[PDB]
RNA sequence: AUGCGCAGAUACCGGGAGGAACGCCGAUGGCGAAGGCAGCCACCUGGUCCACCCGUGACGCUGAGGCGCGAAAGCGUGGGGAGCAAACCGGAUUAGAUACCCGGGUAGUCCACGCCCUAAACGAUGCGCGCUAGGUCUCUGGGUCUCCUGGGGGCCGAAGCUAACGCG
């Protein structure tokens, strides 16, 4: 489940600069990761509509933030796109 | 090696409502098996309607375990035969030889199970009643020891263990009744393998039924020259009679039949 | 007769008929009485009155066997379970200890309209 | 609230984090092994809650009647 | 792997070599799953406040330990297995809360 | 009445089976977009409250449309029915009684996967923010915790709002 450690490690791989204790980068890393192992679970289950739901809202959130990502700058952004994989 | 029930062809003209089933072992049976004559005609006089055939394999299956009462066996795997209401497992006995046996609740290829003098009450092994953990399930079960697996609850998921008394344990049998068998006798552990089958749907009758092998039945079939009942007209007769000089369909058959009182009670009925 | 000085006295009661019975020390019984045992019918049999009476009987018989000492078993409640139990201590014939059961449910089977009106 | 018995002061420093507390636990049993209430443990929401939970754990595996033939009545 | 306390009660009418074979089964099983003790305890045989196992007493074993989280369920089943396991109970390893201080 | 019992019941004792439910605790109490959600245990999970002020850098509020979500009833196949139980059958009724009562018993009620979205769907009151006495109680996070503070629930409650309640 939620492995804090490795977590921070990637918050790291991403946060271009070691001083990103909360940045678009991370909103990204995080919502992503979560979204994914979470969802995978969703699959082998089929009925937890409540949490499915939340997950929903969440994914929204993340994507939208990215929205802004583009808004100001999608450049570095597309790089992100890249690094990650999502939206292809 | 289980099997799909539901697959149904679709609108391939009136071939409508045709239910498929597919055991996955799909292998063609093995070494131990002859074939049956073309009975329907028999003792050379001829008898009982329907009857027709359609292709030809024909079985030999194990009905008796006390004959190795122990050599673990591992599911050779699944498969079946042009007979039986609920597939089989060709099983492998650790000693080399194998045997076509039941096919209780969805067990598992390679699974080890066996039976005899104390078998683990795990659906799959079999045991002398007595090892009956009262409240459990089996089938195949046989009263009068040695008289082989007597009461082969076909796809008959039905041997419900219901208490004991004397040298006989009580059982709830398909039918909706409770008989008794002296404990030393035996039961295949667990339950059957098929039922949905029982629900299977088949297309253009002629086609299906016949394929089944069976042709027909046609009552008070006009010209009641015989056909017990009336005919030579529309109207359904009255008397209240059936084919070959019959008693309708609401009368006994049993008797002293020392058989009867001897065990079982519940008397013959259900109520779904 | 079996005779065993002490046993149990079961007092169980409805609210239009009640019942009592003599049981050995372990659990079987020998004799009893009740609402309609008391030359009674319909209601009435549900009177602390009858209660008293059948109690009575349970008693005379009670002595009638090698017993009289007893623990009281409580089952449900009777419309006059008291006049009943009091008739009990009354004939004495021994008025020992008392057990509490009237074995509660725990929620597992909706009743009949009667106590369904009890949402 | 009614006061002539009470129990919050029967035992001091008690770890609710248990089950094998035959004794202390017992200290809320009353007769038909009920669960002697706020009405007696005078133990905050936090309390009736967790304390309860273990009460539970306790009947659970066992060793405590979670009700019982009452002798007296 | 996390740690939970293994509280489990096993038949009373036991004995010697039996205590042996099934408790050890306990063992190697545990390990096979991912168990490995931290607190090897138990308080011996004891009675209860309600005749379970058709008995008024039995044997109770408690060992708290490390294991592969989820496996819990699994071994658990593996345990109840052995008939006699009158009660198979595992709990997440916490322990703090001083009430009345 | 009734229906069930001397072919012994109704009560008491012991044992068997199974379905459902889940007492006290447990609350005028809690979590949830809503619906609604509870014996404990464990697996995986989501909303969400407080404090350091550490990160980013306004990316945010709204939501026609759609998209997923959910009472109970009922349908679909495959399980299952201990009890309860429209329907049905009785018995009691009045003048009538198809219903209010007592005696019965199906479907359904329950599980899986699929399907209906249904509404006094309620606080009959859309959501998002910020401005205007206090008093009281209760649960919950932080503290110099006679209390204070963030959050959360009922209650009293100036101004004020309304045709009037009553909101507050």
């Amino acid at each position: 489940p939620i492995t804090k450690e490795e977590k921070q490690k990637v918050i790291q791989e991403f946060a271009r600069f070691p001083g990103d204790t909360g940045s678009t980068e991370v909103q990204v890393a995080l919502l992503t990761l979560r979204i994914n192992r979470l969802s995978e679970h969703l699959k082998v289950h089929k009925k937890d509509h409540h949490s499915h739901r939340g997950l929903l809202m969440m994914v929204g959130q993340r994507r939208r933030l990215l929205r802004y990502l583009q808004r100001e700058d999608p450049e570095r952004y597309r790089a992100l796109i890249e690094k990650l994989g999502i939206r292809g | 090696k289980f099997k799909p029930y539901t697959p149904s062809r679709r609108f391939m003209t009136v071939a409508d409502f045709s239910e498929i089933t597919k055991t996955e072992p799909e292998k063609s049976l093995v070494k131990p098996l002859k074939k049956t004559g073309g009975r329907n005609n028999q003792g050379r006089i001829t008898v009982r309607f329907r009857g027709g055939g359609h292709k030809r394999l024909y079985r030999i299956i194990d009905f008796k375990r006390w004959d190795k009462v122990g050599i673990p066996a591992k599911v050779a795997a699944i498969e079946y035969d042009p007979n039986r209401s609920a597939r089989i497992a060709l099983l492998h006995y650790v000693d080399g030889e194998k045997r076509y046996i039941i096919a209780p609740d969805g067990l598992q290829v390679g699974q080890q199970v066996v039976a005899g003098p104390d078998a683990p009450i795990q659906v799959g092994n079999a045991l002398p009643l007595r090892f009956i953990p009262v409240g459990t399930v089996v089938h195949a079960v046989e009263l009068e020891p040695k008289k082989g697996a007597k009461l082969a609850r076909a796809a008959g998921t039905s041997a419900q263990i219901q208490g004991r008394e004397g040298d006989y344990v009580i059982l709830r049998l398909p039918s909706g009744e409770l008989r008794k068998v002296h404990g030393e006798c035996y039961a295949t552990v667990g339950a059957v393998g098929n039922a949905d089958h029982k629900n299977i749907v088949l297309g253009k009758a002629g086609r299906s039924r016949w394929l089944g092998r069976r042709p027909h039945v046609r009552g008070a079939a006009m010209n009641p020259v015989d056909h017990p009942h009336g005919g030579g007209e529309g109207r359904a007769p009255r008397g209240r009679p059936p084919a070959s000089p019959w008693g309708w369909q609401t009368k006994g058959l049993k008797t002293r039949k020392r058989r009867k009182p001897s065990s079982r009670f519940i008397i013959a009925r259900r109520k779904k | 007769k079996r005779q065993v000085a002490s046993g149990r006295a079961y007092i169980h009661a409805s609210y239009n008929n009640t019942i009592v019975t003599i049981t050995d020390p372990d659990g079987n019984p020998i004799t009893w009485s009740s609402g309609g045992v008391i030359g009674y019918k319909g209601s009435r049999k549900g009177t602390p009155y009858a209660a008293q009476l059948a109690a009575l009987d349970a008693a005379k018989k009670a002595m009638a066997y090698g017993m009289q000492s007893v623990d009281v078993i409580v089952r449900g409640t009777g419309a006059g379970r008291e006049q009943a139990i009091r008739a009990l201590q009354a004939s004495g014939l021994q008025v020992k200890s008392i057990v509490d059961d009237t074995p509660v449910p725990h929620n597992g089977c909706r009743p009949k309209k009667k106590f369904r009106k009890a949402s | 609230p009614s006061r002539k018995a009470k129990v919050k002061a029967t035992l001091g420093e008690f770890d609710l984090r248990d089950y094998r507390n035959v004794e202390v636990l017992k200290r809320f049993l009353s007769e038909t092994g009920k669960i002697l209430p706020r009405r007696r443990t005078g133990l905050s929401g936090k309390e009736q809650r967790i304390l309860a939970k273990t009460i539970k754990r306790a009947r659970i595996l066992g060793l405590l009647p979670f009700t019982e033939k009452l002798v007296r009545k | 792997m996390r740690r939970y306390e293994v509280n489990i009660v096993l038949n009373p009418n036991l004995d010697q070599s039996q205590l042996a074979l099934e408790k050890e089964i306990i063992q190697r099983a545990l390990e096979n799953y991912g168990a490995r003790v931290e607190k090897v305890e138990e308080l011996g045989l004891r009675r209860l406040a309600y005749p379970i196992a058709k008995d008024p007493q039995g044997y109770f074993l408690w060992y708290q330990v490390e294991m592969p989280e989820d496996r819990v369920n699994d071994l658990a089943r593996e345990l109840r297995i052995r008939d006699n396991v009158r009660r198979v109970m595992v709990v997440k390893s916490q322990e703090p809360f001083l009430a009345n201080a």
